RNA sequence: AGGAGUGGAGCCUGCGGCUUAAUUUGACUCAACACGGGAAACCUCACCCGGCCCGGACACGGACAGGAUUGACAGAUUGAUA
RNA sequence: CAGCCACCCGAGAUUGAGCAAUAACAGGUCUGUGAUGCCCUUAGAUGUCCGGGGCUGCACGCGCGCUACACUGACUGGCUCAGCGUGUGCCUACCCUACGCCGGCAGGCGCGGGUAACCCGUUGAACCCCAUUCGUGAUGGGGAUCGGGGAUUGCAAUUAUUCCCCAUGAACGAGGAAUUCCCAGUAAGUGCGGGUCAUAAGCUUGCGUUGAUUAAGUCCCUGCCCUUUGUACACACCGCCCGU
């Protein structure tokens, strides 16, 4: 179903919260700054700031879609 | 949307309560038009923090 | 631990289809929720994935009640010996790019 | 046998069955707006969920 | 803080070890001669429990082990 | 002196009654409880409290049965058994009277010792 | 200057002492004592009396096609369909 | 001059909070944490489930409180006004309730609305107001204790979860030394919400409602700041230090 404004908004702090956790976790030593989550129509676009972006994309983009495939794995965004 | 929690991590000193707080706001409008019209009208790229949904009467 | 062998093959087709894997740090909940209809306790996921990082086949990371695991190269080798897998077929997170 | 006895008491409503979503303590917890977390880890991701302080 | 000093309760609990067989030969019987088997254990008549596996056979009653189906002599 | 009677009925109809008549000579619970059922390892308890009773010599006492259960003082089939209460760590030797119908087993394996004090010391009155 | 008090009563609660198998314990001036969001039937749970489980990765040796895993019955539980 | 007092006009001539320096404490927290270093333990375990105890145990001492000692009140009817807000959940079981019927009651059974300025709700709160009976006494004040019944939530209610009924009907007649908090929509009465919450507020955190006496000052008590002054202190008076 649905749930209420007040949920809804304290539901995605909460998973502002546990994403950039995670993401400090992951790219601590890669210079991670933060994280901003954009919704689209059917899309979700997660911009990670970091100083060295080479290495938090690691070589051919593997990391950066390791994280991808982690984030749908965990907060069940369609995939 | 109000929480009051004890400041403290255990249970000692002077009793001191954060008052956190958050603020929703919310905006209706109604409009006479064609459904496509009003997807040419949200989809205008709008600002982010704002949540929009288009509702047929 | 002691597991089914069907249990420990699941997870690793698993694990090599997409080369992560997440699981909640619960031993108590019956089904993995991408391992369930195949009846893999989550207890059996967490095990089998710290067997695999502690001989150096994934790294982990945890947060907030969940582990994430990444599938390293000796990982992928490991697995393409273990479930007998062509030379060619590799995790989705090779490809693309 | 211990397939049956263990996990088995019913933890359906009492502090047994909640826990923080981040800690997994058992005390302290926000229950209201569905936070599930305890007292100190919302102190700590208060401005992170958009809990900001103005009197 | 101080020891247990559980002495009072059991000597220690011995765990159970499971007696080796060597083989399954008391359950087949070809000796006919005439290559001619004959299998001296009932065997089980549940759907998972086809022709491989059979049924004890104690002092009393037939025992499955793999679905727990018991049928008592009687 | 008189013949032993429960809510105006005695000994023997009690035997005779069932669970759905003994609802209406318990007090409320022991009626909830009654009506919501009585569940395993209460049977289990029972059944080895009939199969005492029925081992038992003539004229001499059943073999005490032991269990953690505060469970329901049944209609008299439990009455005349011999049962050792667990009070926390210890069996406590109860036999079952008529007049304990209705009551919890746990009512008669006292958990705590009664306290008889001491000289106050330390900082009783700082 | 005054107001409402309370210290007196009964009860509710927290602390010490006493008691106890155990009465888990942190914190004793303001700056401990309806405080630990601490309203404990189980859970919680730390404490006491009993009883199952390994959820003892991995590396090295033994044992191994039978290494090892469940288990219905009766005993037994010095509580249980452990 | 910086400003202070009074008055006019004025909605208001000092609304209340939040945040808050340098520096320090052997202040509290390893029992909030996948925060932690060192120890300890680690398979008849200090890991973890599962029964049962405990955490409440009662000669006594000490804090925060609730209800009172009545008539400026209890009882019984009648009348009429709020505000803050919370409502159906990741796991996760557990929501707020109108209306109809049944039952003194607590409850029960059907039916709908509501993910909420949409339904509960026009939130028909309490005190207060109006009338009634009581009649100065432990009284119809006051409700401890205790008995017997009935329900609800729960897997279990006994050491009595909570609620209802009928009984029982203790101290207490305004409180010694000694102390707390308070300057205006304030103190104090009075209910109501949030948290806790399967079940639940004598707690706490907020909200209205009725609404004052007194003060516009001073270092007398208690602190705490300075400033000058003395020091043999500098781990700093919990210091230093002398002799048998
Ligand atoms: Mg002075
Ligand atoms: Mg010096
Ligand atoms: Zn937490
Ligand atoms: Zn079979």
């Amino acid at each position: 179903v649905q749930i209420s404004k007040k949920r809804k908004f304290v539901a995605d702090g909460i998973f502002k919260a546990e994403l950039n956790e995670f993401l400090t976790r992951e790219l601590a030593e890669d210079g991670y700054s933060g994280v901003e989550v954009r919704v689209t129509p059917t899309r979700t676009e997660i911009i990670i700031l970091a100083t060295r972006t080479q290495n938090v994309l690691g070589e051919k983009g593997r990391r950066i879609r390791e994280l991808t495939a982690v984030v749908q794995k965990r907060f069940g965004f369609p995939e | 949307l109000r929480i009051t929690t004890r400041k403290t991590p255990c249970g000692e000193g002077s009793k001191t309560w954060d008052r956190f707080q958050m603020r929703i706001h919310k905006r209706l409008i109604d409009l006479h038009s064609p459904s496509e019209i009003v997807k040419q009208i949200t989809s205008i790229s709008i600002e982010p923090g704002v949540e929009v949904e288009v509702t047929i009467a | 631990m002691l597991m089914p062998k069907k249990n420990r093959i699941a997870i690793y087709e698993l694990l090599f289809k997409e080369g992560v894997m997440v699981a909640k740090k619960d031993v108590h909940m019956p089904k993995h929720p991408e391992l369930a209809d195949k009846n893999v306790p989550n207890l059996h996921v967490m095990k089998a994935m710290q067997s695999l990082k502690s001989r150096g086949y994934v790294k982990e990371q945890f947060a907030w009640r969940h582990f994430y695991w990444y599938l390293t190269n000796e990982g992928i080798q490991y697995l393409r010996d273990y479930l007998h897998l062509p030379p060619e077929i590799v995790p989705a997170t090779l490809r693309r790019s | 046998g211990h397939q049956q006895l263990y996990w088995s008491h019913p933890r359906k409503f009492g502090q047994g069955s909640r826990s923080c979503r981040v800690c997994s303590n058992r005390h302290g917890l926000i229950r209201k707006y569905g936070l599930n977390m305890c007292r100190q880890c919302f102190r700590q991701y208060a401005k992170d969920i958009g809990f900001i302080k103005l009197d | 803080k101080k020891r247990k000093k559980k002495s009072y309760t059991t000597p220690k609990k011995n765990k159970h070890k499971r007696k080796k067989v060597k083989l399954a030969v008391l359950k087949y019987y070809k000796v006919d001669e005439n290559g001619k088997i004959s299998r001296l254990r009932r065997e089980c008549p549940s759907d998972e429990c086809g022709a491989g596996v059979f049924m004890a056979s104690h002092f009393d009653r037939h025992y499955c082990g793999k679905c727990c189906l018991t049928y008592c002599f009687n | 002196f008189r013949k032993f009677t429960y809510r105006g009925v005695d000994l023997d109809q009690l035997l005779d009654m069932s669970y759905e008549q003994l609802m209406q000579l318990y007090s409320a619970r022991q009626r909830r409880r009654l009506n919501r059922g009585l569940r395993r390892k209460q049977h289990s308890l029972l059944k080895r409290l009939r199969k005492a009773k029925k081992e038992a010599p003539p004229m001499e006492k059943p073999e005490v049965v032991k269990t953690h259960l505060r469970d329901m003082i049944i209609l008299p089939e439990m009455v005349g058994s011999m049962v050792g209460v667990y009070n926390g760590k210890t069996f406590n030797q109860v036999e079952i009277k008529p007049e304990m119908i209705g009551h919890y087993l746990g009512e008669f394996s006292i958990t705590y010792k009664p306290v008889k004090h001491g000289r106050p010391g330390i900082g009783a009155t700082h």
